[PDB]
């Protein structure tokens, strides 16, 4: 593996806002997933046994 | 340990197999990745609504009124999309009537 | 399927495909053209783009690119390819080029030009004055040529001067011309005829003389069917198609309304040709499929010839159209060519 | 009234109108001038200037090389504005000639960018300058059509309208996306001096969900 | 990429523990 070090890879430059999409969508997927945790805390402090 | 250092070396010899036929693998799979956790993630939600059907069926659970999200998307830069999002906005324009 | 089309801002006066290796399995992936009218008048080679593929990045890659060019003098008339790596091209200024293609620099250059090929002559003193050079035809060495000087010149791919020349073979212009046999030729005029030429005979004279009755109707293409020596189609001012047995008698042995102006190419399909192709002034391209070779019958009402407007709307002029196996292009005073790889989808 | 500034002064180069007379005529695009003046020695060592003649062809721009794509690529749009019905009813009709100006703002929009590349490929600076001040005049076409075309063609009722002058600013004032990508490739982006600048440009351009994800930054 | 990295491991995690309870509380409602 070490023999093969010593050409340049290419910088993968994600646009500024191809960045900002990723991002987003990290928000909108990680408070979808704060929702669900919410959800299943409240049915399980609703559901004592 | 064998096994883990031959799986590498099974996935080095094809690494240096596919750089000998060209470009673009590594912007697949953060995509189809994030594909994934969204689907994981309506596929939790239709379970827990489901719960809280059957929950609300056996008059286990009685509940208020809650809500839920959207999405959103970026442009593309460089020179040369004009006319789709034009016929995106007449389009949209269209279904406004 | 679509027909791409792409803007040059030049008016193409001709078009050409690339001739394919003998026994390729190969599209036609090559075209030359020539241009006409401009400030400057070029000829150009392209290649047709790859409308398969996109790239993780977005880009149209599928434009018809340009490999080289080089400028013409006078307007390009008339083009043909004489091998893999020469074209032959015909000039405004009576000059014929012989040009050469560089595939390890992408480049075109000049091989051999004749500059005196056409000219017309006036009393007493060799202050010759430019005459149109209107059609070439290439029979590997071997080359011939046409004008309104009412000259014929045959030319070799070896020698500088003419082989031959017949000074007046007519009194008006001749338009263009074909080989029925390699020492016997066919020419078109504005008076309406076809005259066949042997360059064997000793005499400047015509062979044989052929006509349309009476009407001078000038035939501005011809073109002579792949498998059969004997059967030409001719292209009318008026936009019909003639077809030709030049074997009986003097006329047509069947006369077709193609258009409603001047008809400036007519070509059979180089491997399939019971179809042929032709374009004009009236801004329109036809296909005709007609599958006796369908295009001797008397009677075009009993024997079908189904009849295709390529173009999806009438244009500016279409000056010319080549057509190799599935592949179609054609040129216009739109500035623009026409490209399809399928013609039969 | 129309006309009333200083008619239009094209300098012709050695030409000495300081005190020489001139005579002219008209072809088809070119007009001919030609000076009075004849240099005949007086007794100095240096050549004398026979008399020049100059073509002098139209300002109407048609000779900028790249803009022979614009009128061939206009001209088709021409064509397929003098083949549009009239009994093509107030949707269908309205829809197509909304098409139509957004075919002729693709060919400005096609041509700009190109002599854009053209002004940066420019191994002068003077011919970068005269390239980059016909990308300046392709750019107010394009704003201006823009304009008229959300108020005349598309015609923009109450509402719409901003949505409309919105993304018109957008289209043009670029300025942003071009500070944005320099503010975002920096190592910390909420430090770059221009971030602010940055974060109230997007607010001014009422792009209100990027600027709140600028401000995530801070 | 790092950083987004580190945020879907983030969410693998949660939905992970979303799935054993989502699955622990059907248990708890098919047992009642």
């Amino acid at each position: 593996m070490e023999k093969v070090l010593s050409l340049p890879k290419p910088t993968i430059i994600l646009s500024a806002y191809q960045r900002k999409c990723i991002q987003s969508i990290l928000k909108e997927e990680g408070e979808h997933i704060r929702e669900m945790v919410k959800q299943i805390n409240d049915i399980r402090n609703h559901v004592n046994f | 340990v064998n096994d883990v250092l031959d799986l590498e070396w099974d996935q080095h010899l094809e690494q240096k197999k596919k750089q000998r036929h060209l470009l673009v693998p590594e912007r697949e799979t953060l995509f189809n990745t994030l594909a994934n956790n969204r689907e994981i993630i309506n596929q939790q939600r239709k379970r827990l609504n489901h719960l809280v059907d059957s929950l609300q069926q056996l008059r286990l659970y009685k509940q208020t009124s809650l809500w839920s999200l959207s999405s959103a998307v970026p442009s593309q830069s460089s020179i040369h999309s004009f006319d789709s999002d034009l016929e995106s906005l007449c389009n949209a324009l269209l279904k406004t009537t | 399927e679509e027909i791409y089309a792409k803007f040059v801002s030049q008016k193409i006066s001709k078009t050409r495909w690339r001739p394919l290796p003998p026994g390729s399995l190969q599209t036609a992936e090559t075209f030359a053209t020539g241009s006409w009218d401009n400030e400057e008048n070029y000829i150009s080679l392209w290649s047709i783009g790859d409308f398969g593929n996109l790239d993780s990045d977005g880009g149209f890659e599928g434009d018809h690119q340009l490999l080289c060019d080089i400028r013409h003098h006078g307007d390009v008339m008339d083009l043909q390819f004489f091998d893999q790596e020469r074209i032959v091209a015909a000039s405004s200024t009576g000059c014929v080029t012989v040009f050469l293609h560089h595939p390890n620099n992408q480049t075109l250059s000049v091989n051999q030009q004749w500059t005196t090929a056409h000219y017309h002559t006036g009393p007493g003193s060799p202050s010759y004055s430019s005459a149109p050079c209107t059609g070439v035809v290439c029979n590997n060495p071997e080359i011939v040529t046409v004008g309104e000087d009412g000259r014929i010149n045959l030319f070799r791919a070896d020698h500088k001067e003419a082989v031959r020349t017949i000074d007046n073979a007519d009194s008006s212009t001749l338009h263009a011309v074909t080989f029925l046999r390699t020492p016997e030729i066919l020419t078109v005029n504005s008076i309406g005829q076809l005259k066949i030429w042997d360059f064997r005979q000793q005499g400047n004279e015509p062979s044989q003389i052929l006509s349309l009755t009476g009407d001078r109707v000038p035939l501005h293409c011809v073109d002579r069917h792949p498998n059969q020596q004997h059967v030409v189609a001719t292209g009318g001012q008026d936009g019909m198609l003639s077809i030709w047995d030049v074997r009986q008698g003097t006329m047509p042995v069947s006369l077709l309304k193609a258009h409603e102006a001047e008809m400036w190419e007519v070509h059979f399909h180089p491997s399939n040709p019971e179809h042929l192709f032709t374009c004009s002034e009236d801004g329109s391209l036809w296909h005709w499929d007609a599958s006796i070779s369908s295009w001797l019958s008397t009677d075009p009402a009993k024997d079908r010839i189904e009849i295709t407007s390529l173009l999806p709307s009438r244009s500016l002029s279409v000056n010319t159209l080549d057509v190799l196996g599935p592949c179609l292009v054609c040129g216009t005073d739109a500035e623009a060519i026409y490209v399809t790889r399928h013609l039969f989808s | 009234e129309e006309l009333d500034g200083e008619p239009t002064v094209t300098l012709i180069p050695g030409v000495n109108s300081k005190k020489n007379q001139m005579y002219f005529d008209w072809g088809p695009g070119e007009m001919l001038v030609c000076e009075t003046s004849f240099n005949k020695k007086e007794k100095s060592e240096m050549v004398p200037s026979c008399p020049f003649i100059y073509i002098i062809r139209k300002d109407v721009d048609v000779y900028s090389q790249i803009l022979r794509k614009l009128f061939n690529e206009s001209h088709g749009i021409f064509l397929g504005l003098q083949r549009i019905d009239e009994e093509l009813t107030g949707k269908s009709r309205k829809s197509q000639l909304v098409r139509v100006s957004k075919n002729y703002r693709s060919v400005i929009r096609a041509c700009m960018e190109e002599m854009h590349q053209v002004a940066i490929a420019a191994k002068d600076p003077a011919n970068g300058r005269q390239f980059s001040s016909q990308v300046s005049i392709l750019s107010a076409m394009e704003l201006i059509w823009n304009l008229c075309e959300i108020l005349f063609i598309e015609v923009a009722p109450a509402g719409p309208l901003l949505l409309h002058l919105l993304d018109w600013v957008r289209l043009h004032v670029c300025e942003v996306d071009s500070l944005s990508a320099d503010v975002l490739g920096s190592e910390n982006p909420s430090k770059h001096d221009s971030f602010w600048n940055l974060v109230t440009i997007l607010v001014l351009q009422g792009r209100l969900d990027e600027a709140r994800q600028m401000l995530s930054k801070e | 990429l790092q950083q987004i990295c580190k945020i879907l491991n983030a969410h693998m995690d949660s939905l992970q523990w979303i799935d054993q309870n989502s699955a622990l509380l059907q248990r708890k409602v098919e047992e009642v």
